């Protein structure tokens, strides 16, 4: 034992995935008005598995498009972006406390 | 022969169509206004 992997856990890979998800969600919000653009989804479980050791998912629209072809539901995108930011803040707190505890033990302070 | 045929426009029929087109037009305009009103409200979600 006594290794950074065994000490940090999955809180280092989770942060990267949460930032990846925010990039995907922000892309859907920006491309909301572009006709023909299809909303992009991200699988957290698969992304976390790939990050730990190392495809395109589309979001099914709740209602038909008005003709443009864009399936971005901006009501859902804001809700997911808000959730992603909260869980990302927790992951930083979880990962940040891993380093603080490691520093505390190696210095006894 | 000796006569000219006029138009068959029913003036009342057009006028009653006009007043119904106005009201239906105005009701949909209110739908546009309440659509952006909902959109403005659902913007504090990302306002941390």
């Amino acid at each position: 034992a006594i290794s950074f992997d065994n000490a940090l856990g999955i809180h280092q890979h989770t942060v990267g995935v949460r930032e990846r998800n925010a990039e995907v969600i922000s892309t859907n919000i920006a491309q909301a008005n572009t006709p023909g653009y299809k909303a992009r989804g991200l699988d957290f479980a698969k992304e976390l598995q790939a990050a730990t050791s190392g495809d395109k998912l589309y979001r099914l629209p709740t209602q038909p498009d008005t003709g443009d072809g864009n399936t971005v539901d901006l009501d859902l995108e804001r809700n997911l972006f808000m959730q992603n930011q909260i869980r990302h803040q927790a992951s930083l707190d979880f990962l940040g406390s891993k380093f603080k505890n490691l520093t505390k033990a190696i210095k006894g302070e | 022969t000796g006569a000219i045929e006029g138009s068959n426009v029913n003036a009342v029929g057009e006028m009653t169509a006009l007043i119904d087109l106005q009201r239906q037009f105005e009701m949909q305009v209110k739908m546009m206004s309440t659509a952006e009103e909902m959109d403005k409200s659902s913007d504090s979600l990302l306002r941390m």
